[PDB]
């Protein structure tokens, strides 16, 4: 009644909202690694690089609690791209590369994808599809000195711009034009590096800032860095909610014969949906199959005649849901009959249903009609001795309601 | 430069006619699509993959999803109606007698074989061998099983063999098959004695024509190209809809669970809406093209239902409707998503040239043939039936007078016998 | 000297399992029927690296044992050095100085450690990551690089960030080797029932391959 | 129950217009589905973004309606071309086409107008009281084979008669209702009756 937006229901079969088996349990499988990542040897380090020669630290084979970073008051900026910091505690990565340097407070805005200028072009280039976080903080109380702290440098000149994560410590004199430089300064011939000379009296844009950029090796490759999370027992042949290394899903996990080559962690379907995985603790290949689903059709005589009702769970097997299995699906509330009749309401795969004798909804294999051996022989004919005039009505559509929509008044009112 | 065909100067004159002295019974296979796989796409589970978050953003778009399910449901219910209108033209399941006393014609290749788990004919078993789910996609079964389709083609065929056209216009009246074929000869303007007098020849021509169908269908993989094309179109359409789940549409990933496992809701909604927009547009493109394709399969099912009525339940006067040549008869064979008609047709095959004159002078009266052509071997004039050379003596029983000799452009002086 | 490369030097593009499917991918690959350069050690100059290298050797007593990569190769700037004997591998990017004839007697910002036969390798460099793929197979043809198909599997991936424009192989003394250059190409890859890349099409080789 | 063909045309077009009208109430991802509400809560720099979502969704909703009306108009036009062919062949004619104008042999048809359609009252002859007989394709008289000009040979059991095919009317067999062709020996199932001479 609600599906039809109606108080009457006519005789028929009506697809109401679909059936899904619900996940019985929620499961998690991360690697069984025990180290904790050395982030103190980055964010609490005594020294940070000159930006022309930024450091890189590989983080691997360890638990990473990113909430120790984003819960801390210590950081003045924490932009994240392709991720939110809150979600990093639930993810897993093959490696993470922590890139670090000192810059003046104005230059922090060049440390992003899509940027251009002396830092972005001559010192440190991010890829435009960088998935990662940029963490930065003021250090004028640590990295600044009376008469100036000159110990931090940047590259003011290069003959060509950096590609993503391209690094270059070359000291060569920058030749700006026709003047022959040959490793000494002059007009059109300039040394490529300059100091910030940080003094405590500097305005905020000229104060020293420390920067860490976290770059995630987020791939189909196996993980080695993972968020702080418990791992569960593994369940098979039963529909579960699941998580393997941060790949969330819902399905029937099974053992499988898929011959993964040793470097492969996942297998993908035509849609790019993962349809096999390797467990990261014990290296079995599990097939992933969708949790069972199908239409729910309601089979009814019209409300003008009865209010008893039958239901078809299309394609479903009755173990997954009177109850009666058919090729069309699990059929509920219908009386399975051994007789056969003409087809009232068509169920599918040769099955039909009707309301019959004290009455109930029956379901049966449909009758194609009476069977008839025509009395043929090489010398037998039948000739009809009398007739009937039939007047069989036929109805045909010829037109439909002429409509016009002023789409300007419809769209824009 | 392509050739349009061999060139032919038709040997015309105001007095030359060719009359054919012998024939061939052709059996020409016609294949027609009748239905296509009853797909049903759960547009919420296709677009949103059992995400609650996406499933609620999809409610911003109102009834776009329920009218897509309504459209694919109307396509699916039409495929059962298309199949019902072709095969369910027979009201009772007729069956053939135990003895095959059909006057030498041999239907054993087209009638059921009792030994099989579904009782198809031998040619239906060739036809069924030659023609070749998870992302909210499903396939619904047809209402009629292939065994019920084969009971309908068997009933149509047993009615056709034992009763002529009569099972379409009333209750089936039995008639001997060599007598039914003598009616099919009157239905093409060949005097019925031509069949009885050539009966053993005609039966062997039919049986050999049926043998060429077995050899063609066994050997030649391209024979069912129309049904295989319809199967390939629907497979290509679903493989396109499924690969379009892997498209980004400008989102960070095509994997909806990456977006939900990496972004907070305020940002995730913006990326998921690009996937909803692109997947909804992809599913609207699929359903629009399946409505356009269903209208073509319905046009072919309405043609197959019309060839069932006019070629199988009847004999057709419509040129090139029921195969090439003058139609005698047709037999339906079931095939995957379609029907095959074995159109039996009379083709004339051994012309002789003759002199012809439109009318004949006798006693100053112009005679015209009642049914036939005037023709001459060179000296003697015969009235002849118009589709098979049988010269008959020109006589007042096979001719009618109208007017005198003076009016007619081409009349010839002759004797006419009076019985 | 020169020879035909045939269909050699296909490698696994990503660490995803697939089966009974014809996946299409764009990557730096050795084009089919490309003009392979041939060297006889029994002959290791400095060569350009271009967009990456396919390298292979027919093998009987393991004479070819390492590689150099970089720009000036003369301690004025970094060079990626690779030295190998299958039981051990040593890799570094130091500002090395090299002699007149680099061979093996029978600022290091990064450092890393770990005929009868045809050995195949692919070397490429993208966004500061340097990558290696590999294959070994028994053979019977002594003469030249054999016609037939077998895909190379990944080994090593290094976050070095350093420019490369030239390279050079290293030889053991008290044997022949091949070089070809990769190009940006589109390939169609036949993953079989067991996830073996059994066959491929170079889509830009000829109009039939484009079909 | 018969009029469901025309009542479904009304119902499909009512369902299409009610879907198009109810789709005005949909947000399509805007702050509201009332266009005046957006324009009375926001300044133009903000409002143009929200209004463009309503324009995008109402435009797609109207394109979907018009496309499904084009496909439905092609379906009604096939039915109007069929009704125009039944008008010509069966009202203005008598059709020889099997089951084109009702089941049985077509005699005649009458058009009655109906809302958005036509109703044809197809008058057809149906044979109704079969009887079994013995039959034989030809008759052997003076060693001549005889065949019927029109209709069929049958016997009541002991006497041979010719009838038209579609109504039992036994006629005595004579050289007027039969034609000769050759000797008897060629014919599979000829029978040795007499034929009368008028
Ligand atoms: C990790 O998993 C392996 C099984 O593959 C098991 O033998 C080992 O004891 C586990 N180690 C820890 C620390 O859980
Ligand atoms: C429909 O129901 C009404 C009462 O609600 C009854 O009077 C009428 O006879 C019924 N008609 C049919 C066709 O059952
Ligand atoms: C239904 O499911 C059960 C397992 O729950 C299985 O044993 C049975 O064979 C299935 N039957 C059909 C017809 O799918
Ligand atoms: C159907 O008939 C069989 C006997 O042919 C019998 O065993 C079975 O119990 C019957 N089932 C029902 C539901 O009547
Ligand atoms: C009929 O006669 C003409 C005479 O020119 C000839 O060209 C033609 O081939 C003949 N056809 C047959 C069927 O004998
Ligand atoms: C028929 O045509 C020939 C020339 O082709 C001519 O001699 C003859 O007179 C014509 N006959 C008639 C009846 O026109
Ligand atoms: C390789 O290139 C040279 C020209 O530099 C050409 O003469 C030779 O035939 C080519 N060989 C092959 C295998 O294509
Ligand atoms: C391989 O080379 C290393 C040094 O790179 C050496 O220590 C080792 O002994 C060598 N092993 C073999 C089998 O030659
Ligand atoms: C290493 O780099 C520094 C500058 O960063 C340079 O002064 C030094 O000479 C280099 N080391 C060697 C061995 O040349
Ligand atoms: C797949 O691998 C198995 C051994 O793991 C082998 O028996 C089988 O023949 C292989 N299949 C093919 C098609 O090569
Ligand atoms: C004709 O005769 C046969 C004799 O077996 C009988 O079965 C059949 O019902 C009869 N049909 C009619 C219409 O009398
Ligand atoms: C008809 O068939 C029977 C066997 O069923 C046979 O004895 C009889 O001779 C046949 N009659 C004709 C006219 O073929």
């Amino acid at each position: 009644k609600c599906t039809l937006k109606s108080f009457t229901v006519e005789k028929g079969i009506y697809q109401t909202s679909n059936f899904r088996v619900q996940p019985t349990e929620s499961i998690v499988r991360f690697p069984n690694i025990t180290n904790l990542c050395p982030f103190g040897e980055v964010f609490n380090a005594t020294r940070f690089a000159s930006v022309y020669a930024w450091n890189r630290k590989r983080i691997s084979n360890c638990v990473a609690d990113y909430s120790v970073l984003y819960n801390s008051a210590s950081f003045s900026t924490f932009k994240c791209y392709g991720v939110s910091p809150t979600k990093l505690n639930d993810l897993c990565f093959t490696n993470v590369y922590a890139d670090s340097f000192v810059i003046r407070g104005d230059e922090v805005r060049q440390i992003a994808p899509g940027q251009t200028g002396k830092i972005a072009d001559y010192n440190y280039k991010l890829p435009d599809d960088f998935t990662g976080c940029v963490i930065a903080w003021n250090s004028n109380n640590l990295d600044s000195k009376v008469g100036g702290n000159y110990n931090y440098l940047f590259r003011l000149f290069r003959k060509s711009n950096l590609k993503p994560f391209e690094r270059d410590i070359s000291t060569e004199i920058y030749q700006a034009g026709s003047t022959p430089c040959n490793g000494v300064e002059g007009f059109n011939c300039y040394f490529p590096l300059q100091s910030y000379g940080f003094q405590p009296t500097n305005g905020v844009g000229y104060q020293p800032y420390r920067v860490v950029v976290l770059s995630f090796e987020l791939l189909h490759a196996p993980a080695t860095v993972c968020g702080p999370k418990k791992s569960t027992n593994l369940v098979k042949n039963k529909c579960v909610n699941f998580n393997f290394n941060g790949l969330t899903g819902t399905g029937v996990l099974t053992e499988s014969n898929k011959k993964f080559l040793p470097f492969q962690q996942f297998g993908r379907d035509i849609a790019d949906t993962t349809d096999a995985v390797r467990d990261p603790q014990t290296l079995e290949i599990l097939d992933i199959t969708p949790c069972s689903f199908g239409g729910v059709s309601v089979i009814t005589p019209g409300t003008n005649t009865s209010n008893q009702v039958a239901v078809l769970y299309q394609g479903v097997n009755c173990t997954e849901v009177n109850v009666f299995q058919t090729r069309a699906g699990c059929l509920i509330g219908a009386e399975h009959v051994n007789n056969s009749y003409e087809c009232d309401i068509p169920i599918g795969a040769g099955i039909c249903a009707s309301y019959q004798t004290s009455q109930s909804v029956i379901a049966y294999t449909m009758s194609l009609g009476a069977e008839n051996s025509v009395a043929y022989s090489n010398n037998s004919i039948a000739i009809p001795t009398n007739f009937t005039i039939s007047v069989t009505t036929e109805i045909l559509p010829v037109s439909m309601t002429k409509t016009s929509v002023d789409c300007t008044m419809y769209i824009c009112g | 430069t392509m050739s349009l065909g061999a060139e032919n100067s038709v040997a015309y004159s105001n007095n030359s006619i060719a009359i054919p002295t012998n024939f061939t019974i052709s059996v020409t296979t016609e294949i027609l699509p009748v239905s296509m796989t009853k797909t049903s796409v759960d547009c919420t589970m296709y677009i949103c993959g059992d995400s609650t978050e996406c499933s609620n953003l999809l409610l911003q778009y109102g009834s776009f999803c329920t009218q897509l399910n309504r459209a694919l449901t109307g396509i699916a219910v039409e495929q059962d109606k298309n199949t019902q209108e072709v095969f369910a033209q027979v009201k009772q399941i007729y069956k053939t007698p135990p003895i095959k006393d059909f006057g030498g014609f041999n239907f054993s290749q087209i009638l059921p074989d009792p030994s099989k788990p579904s009782k198809r004919s031998f040619i239906e078993d060739l036809l069924f061998n030659k023609v070749t789910k998870f992302n909210g996609l499903t396939v619904l079964p047809p209402l009629l099983t292939d065994e019920m389709i084969a009971q309908y083609t068997s009933a149509l065929l047993a009615g056709t063999i034992t009763s002529g056209w009569t099972f379409g216009a009333g209750a089936a009246l039995q008639i001997p098959f060599a007598m039914q074929m003598a009616y099919r000869f009157n239905g093409i303007g060949v005097t019925q004695n031509v069949l009885y007098e050539n009966q053993k020849l005609i039966a062997n021509q039919f049986n050999s024509a049926i043998g060429k169908i077995q050899d063609s269908l066994s050997s030649t993989a391209s024979a069912l190209g129309k049904l295989q094309d319809v199967v390939n179109q629907n497979a290509q359409a679903l493989n396109t809809l499924v690969k379009q789940l892997s498209s980004n549409f400008g989102a960070i990933s095509s994997v909806l669970n990456d977006i939900l496992s990496r972004l907070d809701k305020v940002e995730a909604e913006v990326q998921i809406d690009r996937l909803i927009t692109g997947r909804l547009q992809s599913l609207q493109t699929y359903v629009t093209q399946q409505l356009i394709r269903a209208a073509e399969i319905r046009a072919s099912a309405n043609l197959a239902a019309t060839k069932m009525s006019e070629c199988v339940l009847g004999q057709s006067k419509r040129v090139d409707f029921c195969g090439k040549g003058y139609h005698l008869m047709s037999f339906p064979q079931s095939a995957p998503h379609g029907v095959v008609f074995l159109h039996v047709t009379y083709v004339p095959a051994q012309e002789k040239n003759f002199t012809t004159a439109p009318a004949i002078c006798h006693d100053g009266k112009a005679h015209f043939p009642r049914e036939g052509v005037f023709v001459s071997n060179g000296t003697h004039w015969f009235v002849t039936q118009r589709n098979f050379y049988e010269p008959q003596i020109i006589t007042t029983d096979n001719t009618f007078v109208s007017g005198n000799c003076d009016v007619v452009i081409g009349i010839v002086n002759n004797t006419v016998y009076d019985p | 000297a020169y020879t035909n490369s045939f269909t050699r030097g296909v490698y696994y593009p990503d660490k995803v399992f697939r089966s009974s499917v014809l996946h299409s991918t764009q990557d730096l690959f050795l084009p089919f029927f490309s003009n392979v350069t041939w060297f006889h050690a029994i002959d290791n100059p400095v060569l350009p690296f271009n967009d990456g290298v396919y390298f292979a050797s027919t093998e009987k007593s393991n004479i070819i044992r390492g590689w150099i990569f970089g720009t000036t190769l003369d301690s004025k700037t970094q060079s990626l050095l690779i030295v190998n004997n299958a039981t051990n591998v040593v890799i570094k990017v130091c500002e090395f100085q090299f002699c007149n004839d680099p061979f093996l007697g029978v600022n290091c910002t990064f450092e890393y450690v770990s005929f009868k036969n045809l050995r195949e390798f692919v070397f490429k460099n993208i966004d500061g990551y340097f990558k290696i793929y590999s294959k070994h197979t028994p053979i019977n043809l002594v003469r030249d690089l054999p016609q037939g198909f077998s895909a190379l599997e990944p080994l090593v991936d290094l976050p070095i960030g350093i420019n490369i424009t030239r390279f050079q192989t290293l030889l053991a003394l008290h044997a022949a080797y091949y070089v070809g250059y990769l190009q940006p190409r589109t390939f169609l890859l036949k993953y079989n029932e067991n996830g073996t890349i059994t066959d491929a099409v170079d889509c830009a080789l000829d109009p039939l391959s484009e079909t």
